[PDB]
C-alpha cells in the first residue's frame, strides 16, 4: 500500500547508523547525529570561509530542511513546528507552530530571499514572508516537492486519482503567476522496476518513495530533475509556456559504463548537486549504500553529454580496456552538433529574457556557434565522401558562417561535385542578398 | 394535419444529341416489328 | 468494483423510509413519498409568496430532479425520459425521452431560463430550448455533476484513467465558450477509510459514492463546491487565465467545534443551500443520518472564515465551556486582514465585470478597506510592541491610507521607535510626492 | 491489465496463417508473406495510373510500416532497424538502427515530406530529416499511435499515471507550431468486455490492446478516429482552444441494426478505410475474424449521419421480413437539420482558413443551407399544426433566407395562426430592416 512522506532533496538516511544528511547543494550541506532522544544539527559550507559552519542541537525532531545563502529553513513535519536560522547575527533565528489537520503533515517546505513556502499530505499550499507572516492559503493535488529561486518556484504532485504532475509559477509582487499548474511530469517512477526491491535497494526508497535524487535551477533559472531513470532532465522553452518540453541531457549510466572502459561495472552511482552551465555538480558514491556516507567526499564535475549511442557498436567500433571508448568521427560531430545547438538555444533564452547574468555569455554562445559549424563541417565532409549530394546540400543549409560555406566549396571541390559547388555558390549568392538586405 | 409538401415543392424550383440516338432506336425497333 | 450513479444537488436518501428530498436550494425543495407501486411529489418554496407549492403523482420513478425561478425539470436515469414544469400556467409542462445507449445512464440534468441540458455515464452532453428544441450534442469523460447560471454552466467529470476534472464554459448568444475543459479537481475523497463503513456514511455513499453534498454559483455568479470533508470551496480567480485557483473559505467541522466550546460534537452535520456575499446558506442537521429528515428543519446561516486556527493555542488562550472558545487578538485581527483582503478582490473582479448587481457594494467595499487597515494597525502595533522594526516597517508598506500612516507614526512615536517615525515619514513624504504626480 | 505494443493504420494479425495485411490508407495498402526465415513484402496502390505495384524481400523482420504517396517507412520494434523507400527510383533507399535501452521497443512511426518520426514505449520521440540528418529528442509521455497528412501530424499518448491524451501540430518549414500538446482524450475503451466476456477475438486485444482500430485525417485535414465501440468521432474547432470540441458523427451498429430489419446480425463488421467528405470508405466483413483476409475484397461507401434514434420507439412506429425499419418524419428531418448544421459549419471553417481546392465547394455550401432551411420548415410545420406557436415562433428565429420565411408565412395562413403570421411578418421586416442596415 502506498504511503506519503516529508523529504528534503539531496539528503540520505541513516541505513542503520546513528547519522544522516538532511540536504545539500552547491552552497553547502546539513548533517545530523543522533544523541539518545535528541539530536545535533551541523550547517557546513562549502565555502566556510564566507559562511560560518554552526551547530545546535535538535529536542523537537526536525526531519525537514532547506539551506540557502542567507539562512537554513527547518520543520517537524507531525507537530507542525518549523524554525529558520539566519547563517549571520543581523537577522534573528525564529520559530512557528503551523496548524495541521488530524493526520495531515508538512511534506516539504521552500525558503528565499523574498517568499516562504510550505505544502501538506493534504495538498495545502501556505506562503509566507521572512519573519513568517502568513500571506495567502490555496488548496491544489497533494504537494511532494518544492524548490525555488527569487519569485521563481517550481511545485511537484501527486494522486492516484489525478496522475503525476507538476507547476511552475512566479510569486511575484503583482500576483503570483502560473506558467503551468498540475501539468504531467514526463518522469519514470522507481516502483516501475518492481522487481528491484533489494533490501539496501528497499531501505532507501521507503526512505524516497519518489526515487528522485534532487531538483532545482539552473545556473540560468530553467527547472532540472534527476530520477529512478539515472538521467538528468532540464525543461526547455519554460518561459514560454506554449512551448514547453522536457529535454534528457546527460545519463549517468552510459557515461559511467564508457567511462569504465564500456563495461558495466555495478559499483559506482552519482550524487546530484547542481546544474552549471555545461557540467553537473555531483558527489561519486560507491557500493551497496547507494546514498553518500560519512565523511563527506570532495563534490566533483561532469559535461552534459547526448543520448546518442549504440553500446554494441561503440564496443565494435573500440575493437587498457577500461580506458574510455574511442568514439568515431561522425558519433563524436554528430553529438558535438547537437549537444551545441541546444546549448546555444538555451543560452539564448537566458539573456533574451534575463540578460548577462555573469558578464562574459555572449563570449559562450560565439564560441559555441564556432563549434557547431564546425561539428557541421565535419558531417558535411563526410556526406561529400560518401557522394550524398542532397545530403550534403542539407547540410551546407544548416551552417551559420560564410567562411564554413566557403570551406563547403572546397571540399565540394576536392569530392569533385560540380553540381554541389554550382548550388552551395547559390546559397552563397542567396545569403548575400539576405546580408545586404 | 398541414399538408406542405407543394409549398416545399413551389419553394424549391426558384433538343440535344443524346436524345436524337434515343429517337433513332426507337423508329428502328418500330420499323424492324410493324406490317 | 466501482459503478458510476446518478446525482441531484442537495437530494436526499431514503433511509429507512418511504420518503426522501429530490434536491433542495434557495428557491426550495423537493420531496417525495411512496404510495404503494406509485411516488407522490411535492414542490415547496421558501418564497411560497411569489411562487405556490404544489404535488403531483410520479409513475415513472423520476430519480433526477432539478429547480429554478420558472419551473422544475424532472429526469429518469434509466429510461430516459425527462419532464419540465413550468411554475406559471402562461406555458405548458411537456416530456421528451432522450436517446440513451445500452448500458448507458443520464448522471445529472440541470436548466436555466435560455436552456436545458442533459448528461450522462457515457460523457455524452446533449442541450435543448426550454420547449425541447434540440441544439447539439457533444463528448466528454463521464459527466458526474451539472450546475448552471443564466449562460454560464459549471460541469465535473470522473475516469478511473484520467483521475477527477472539471469544465466551466458560457454558452455565448454568439458561441459556447470554454473557460477551463476538464482541468483537474483538487476536492478531497473519503471512500479509501474503512471508518466510512459506519452505518450512517456507508448509506450515503451507497446514495453518493462521491461523496459531494452540492454546487453552486455565488451571489456574484462564481462557481462553488462542499465536498466529503464539509469544506466550502471557491474557485477564485477564474475571470483570470494564469491566476484561476480554488480557495478553502470555510472549515464547517472547526466551526462546529470553536462554536460547541472547543468539543467533538460529531451528532452535528451542515447541509448546503447557497451563498450570499460572506455567509452560507444550510441546514444543522442533528443526529445519527448525516442528510436532514422529515419534516424538513429550518435555514440556518454560517460565515466564511480563514483557516487560521490552531486548536491546542485556543483552548490555552480560552484557559458554561460549551460557549464559543476565545480568539486573541493577533489571530482576529490576521484573520480579519486576510478575509477582508479577499472579499475586497473578489468584489472588485464583480464590480470589474459584473457591476453592481445589488447597488450597494461601492459602500461594502469602502467598509472592507476600513476594516483591512484597521486589522493590519493592530498587527503593526503588535510589532511595534515587539519592538521589531522590520516587521513594523514591512506591516506599514501594507496600509492604504495616508490617514493610516498618520496613525503608525503616533504608534511608532509612542512605541518609542524614532527610526520607524522617520521611515514611515519618509514612505508618506514618496506616497504624496507619488500622489503629487 | 494493460502492456505496451506497436501498431500500424489498419493491419491484421497473422492469425493460423503465413501472411497478413501491415496497413492500409486511401492510397492503398501493404501486404507480408513468411517463407520459412524470410519475410517477403508487397506494396499496393489504388491509383494505378500514377504507381506502381512492387515487391521486395525483408530478412530482418519488420513489424512496423507506414505509407504515403511519397515513399513508405519500415521499421523492427525489438531490433530498432529501420529504412525508408521513396516511390521514385531516383534517391535510393536508406537505412538506420536507433538506440534502445533494456526491454524497450519502438511503438509507432510516421513521415511527413521532409521529417522523419520515431517513438517507444519508454515515452522517447526522436526526429530526423528526409535523408536520416538527426533534429532533436524528447521525452514525453508513451505514443500509441501516429498520423499525417503534409505537414499536419496528429498523435496519441497513454500512460497509466496520466491517463489518455493526443497532440496536434504543423510541422512548417517556416516554422514548426502546436495546437494541442497532450491533452486529455475522451475515447471509450474495450477492457472491460475483454476482461469480462471471453469471446475468443482476444488475438485482436493482443494484437491491439488499446483498440484503436484505426485514425486517419480527413480529405480536408479534420483529425478523425475510430473507436472500439465501433463509432466515427471527429474532432472540430481546432483552430480555436476555448471552442474545440469532439463531436460523435456515426455509429455503425445502429446502421447495421436498421440494415438488418431491427436484427443482431453479430457475425457483420465493418472495417474503416478513409473518410471523403461526407462518407466512409470500409470493407464490411463477415464471419469468425473481424478483420479482412486476401485477395483484398471490393470496399464499400457509407454516409454519415447523426446519432438520434431510439431501438424501442423505432419498433414501436415500424409495428419481407428483414426490411429496414421506417422512421418517424420528425426524426428525419431534425437529423437532417442538425447533420447540415455541422458539415456547413465544418466546411465553412475549411474554406475560411483553406479556401477552395477545386472551385466549387461553396456550391455544396449554398446547398447544405437549403437543406437545413428546408428540414427546418417541415419541423415548423409539425409544430404549427399542433398549434404550438411558442415553438413554431422559435423555430422561425433560426430560418436564413426571405423565400422561407414567406413560406413560414402560408404555413402559418394554413395553420390559421394570423398571431404567428403576424409575428413571422414583425420578424421579416425586422430582419428586412437589418439587410438594409
Amino acid at each position: 500500500k502506498f504511503r506519503y512522506m516529508p523529504f528534503s532533496p539531496a539528503g540520505t538516511p541513516f541505513g542503520f547508523t546513528d547519522r544522516r544528511y538532511l540536504t545539500m547543494n552547491e552552497v553547502g550541506y546539513v548533517s545530523t547525529v543522533k544523541n539518545s532522544e535528541q539530536y545535533s544539527i551541523t550547517v557546513s559550507f562549502f565555502d566556510v570561509g564566507r559562511f560560518r559552519e554552526y551547530h545546535f542541537e535538535d529536542l523537537f525532531g526536525y526531519d525537514l530542511c532547506f539551506l540557502n545563502e542567507k539562512g537554513t529553513l527547518f520543520g517537524q513535519s507531525k507537530t507542525g513546528q518549523i524554525q529558520y536560522r539566519p547563517h549571520d547575527s543581523i537577522h534573528s533565528n525564529w520559530t512557528k507552530i503551523i496548524p495541521l489537520q488530524a493526520g495531515e503533515r508538512i511534506t516539504s517546505v521552500a525558503a528565499t530571499p523574498v517568499r516562504v513556502i510550505v505544502g501538506t499530505s493534504l495538498g495545502y499550499f501556505r506562503s509566507f514572508n521572512q519573519f513568517g507572516v502568513p500571506f495567502a492559503v490555496e488548496k491544489t493535488s497533494p504537494i511532494v516537492a518544492l524548490t525555488a529561486q527569487n519569485y521563481r518556484v517550481f511545485s511537484v504532485h501527486y494522486s492516484q486519482f489525478h496522475g503525476l504532475s507538476y507547476s511552475l509559477s512566479e510569486l511575484g509582487t503583482s500576483s503570483k503567476r502560473y506558467y503551468k499548474r498540475e501539468c504531467p511530469l514526463p518522469m519514470s517512477l522507481p516502483n516501475i522496476n518492481s522487481d528491484m526491491k533489494k533490501d539496501a535497494n528497499l531501505d532507501y526508497y521507503n526512505f524516497n518513495p519518489m526515487g528522485i535524487k534532487s531538483l532545482f535551477f539552473s545556473s540560468y533559472g530553467d527547472p532540472c530533475i534527476f530520477g529512478s531513470d539515472n538521467t538528468l532532465l532540464l525543461l526547455s522553452k519554460w518561459r514560454s509556456p506554449e512551448e514547453s518540453k522536457w529535454l534528457p541531457i546527460l545519463d549517468s549510466n552510459m557515461e559511467i559504463w564508457k567511462m569504465s572502459g564500456g563495461k558495466e561495472t555495478t559499483d559506482i552511482h552519482v550524487w546530484p548537486l547542481a546544474l552549471a552551465y555545461d557540467t553537473l555538480n555531483c558527489i561519486l558514491v560507491k557500493g551497496k549504500h547507494i546514498w553518500p556516507e560519512f565523511p563527506l567526499p570532495l563534490p566533483s564535475e561532469m559535461e552534459i553529454r547526448m543520448p546518442v549511442f549504440v553500446k554494441s557498436k561503440l564496443l565494435e567500433e573500440n575493437k587498457e580496456e577500461d580506458k574510455e571508448i574511442q568514439i568515431p568521427v561522425s558519433m563524436a560531430a554528430e553529438e558535438e552538433y547537437l549537444r551545441s545547438k541546444v546549448l546555444s538555444e538555451l543560452l539564448t533564452d537566458t539573456l533574451e529574457n534575463d540578460g548577462e547574468m555573469y558578464g562574459n555569455e555572449n563570449e559562450v554562445l560565439a564560441a559555441l556557434n564556432g563549434a557547431y559549424d564546425k561539428a557541421l563541417l565535419r558531417l558535411f565532409a563526410s556526406a561529400c565522401s560518401d557522394q550524398n549530394v542532397e545530403k550534403a546540400l542539407s547540410l551546407a543549409h544548416e551552417l551559420k558562417q560564410d567562411r564554413a560555406l566557403t570551406a563547403a566549396v572546397k571540399i565540394s571541390e576536392r569530392a569533385e561535385l560540380p553540381s554541389l559547388v554550382k548550388k552551395i555558390n547559390n546559397i552563397r549568392e542567396a545569403r548575400y542578398e539576405q546580408q545586404l538586405k | 394535419d398541414i399538408n406542405i409538401d407543394d409549398i416545399l415543392a413551389e419553394l424549391d424550383k426558384e433538343v440535344s444529341p443524346q436524345q436524337d440516338f434515343s429517337d433513332l432506336m426507337k423508329s428502328w425497333k418500330n420499323e424492324r416489328c410493324s406490317p
